[PDB]
């Protein structure tokens, strides 16, 4: 994928 | 745990409910989730040293219906190859065939799942959107072309892992493209059901899939189930306040005079401008749930072209989106298919794995 758009990793419980 | 069957399963107590599973899998014991038919546990294969999600499916085996979406899950799951479909990484063998009342499925193990992304304290961006949004049309292609509509499309039924990674999962209520029938099983969710179905269609094809997926990019934007009817007739009624009243051309696909007036006799609504119900979001997205929340299903986007929508380009690319080269072929509706051949059937691909 591209760094142009690689969305930020989740918080999660 | 208490060992039993000499050692070869073991039970153990997770808030109660007991699980009874093979040896090989040991705690930690995390209670993941829980819906209208499986209790869902993470645990350890203490063999090949993962962490994998167990779904004790209570009963299975005791009316017909139950018993198929039980083989449809199953089935479907060990059809499907596919990133972005969950997979089924064992069946566990009944102790005992004779006595073989639950059935326990082993599935690779996902951190979350969409609902509890959309309700939690963190924000959404378009880019997340977009790309849960291409992983879902993405898997629904192939599952689609392997003549299988999924009909049971939720943020709860789409599995997340922290990198964002998405896999459609609980294929108990598909069908295939042929065997289109009207009974529509109890859902807790008839949020995200398009109206054919909340109208009793017989006649119902992959848009229906479609509806559900603009309910839920409408939800990823919103952080709110659009539709959230407390009956089937506010229901309809929440639709219509969004996109206006169908029209008789929109209403063709209706079959029965009891049908159409239900819908008329509901007040009369003019379509909203998406525009104005979603400002401040990507023009985009709002032009491409304006495209699948289209009252008349034969006027839906279909897969193939919301892949080619313009909110998708970044991430659209036809050498990364394979189809299913193998048709399912099962027919879950031989009439010689009663709960307990279906229990052999089951039986028998849990010896595929455990023999
Ligand atoms: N492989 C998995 N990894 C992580 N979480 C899972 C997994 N499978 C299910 N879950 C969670 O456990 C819950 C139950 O999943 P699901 O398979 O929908 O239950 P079900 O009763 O078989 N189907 P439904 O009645 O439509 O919810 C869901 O809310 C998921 O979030
Ligand atoms: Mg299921």
């Amino acid at each position: 994928i591209h760094r142009d758009l690689k969305p930020s990793n989740l918080l999660i419980n | 745990g208490v060992a039993t069957h000499g050692g070869s399963y073991v039970q153990y107590n997770v808030y109660g409910n007991l699980f009874e599973v093979s040896r090989k899998y040991v705690p930690p014991l995390r209670p993941i989730g829980r819906g209208a038919y499986g209790i869902v546990c993470a645990a350890t294969n203490s063999e090949t040293g993962e962490e994998v999600a167990i779904k004790k499916i209570g009963n299975a085996f005791d009316n017909i219906i139950d018993a198929k979406r039980t083989l449809r899950e199953i089935k479907l799951l060990k059809h499907m190859d596919h990133e972005n479909v969950i997979a089924v990484k064992d069946i566990i063998k009944p102790p005992q065939r004779e006595n073989f009342n639950d059935v326990y499925i082993v599935y690779e193990l996902m951190d979350t799942d969409l609902h509890q992304i959309i309700r939690s304290n963190q924000p959404l961006t378009d880019d997340h959107c977009r790309f849960f949004l291409y992983q879902l049309l993405r898997g629904l292609k192939y599952v689609h072309s392997a003549n299988v509509l999924h009909r049971d499309l939720k943020p709860s039924n789409l599995l997340l892992n922290a990198n964002c990674d998405l896999k459609l999962g609980d294929f108990g209520l598909a069908r295939t493209k042929s065997e289109t029938d009207f009974m529509t099983e109890y859902v807790v969710t008839r949020w995200y059901r398009a109206p054919e179905l909340l109208l009793n269609c017989s006649e119902y094809t992959a848009a229906i899939d479609i509806w559900s997926v603009g309910c839920i990019l409408g939800e990823t934007m919103t952080r709110e189930p659009l539709f959230p009817g407390k009956d089937y007739v506010h229901q309809l009624r929440l639709i219509t306040e969004l996109i206006g009243s169908p029209d008789d051309s929109s209403l063709g696909f209706l079959r029965s005079d009891n049908a159409r007036r239900y819908v008329r006799q509901l007040p009369q609504y003019p379509r909203q401008n998406f525009a104005a119900r979603f400002p401040n979001m990507s023009a985009g997205a709002v032009d491409l749930l304006e495209k699948m929340l289209v009252f008349d299903p034969s006027r839906r986007i279909t897969v193939d072209e919301a892949l080619c929508h313009p909110y998708l380009a970044p991430l659209h690319d036809i050498n990364e989106e394979p189809v299913c080269v193998r048709p399912f072929n099962f027919d879950f509706e031989q009439p010689t298919l009663t709960e307990e051949n279906i229990k052999e059937l089951i039986y028998r691909e849990t010896v595929k794995f455990n023999p």
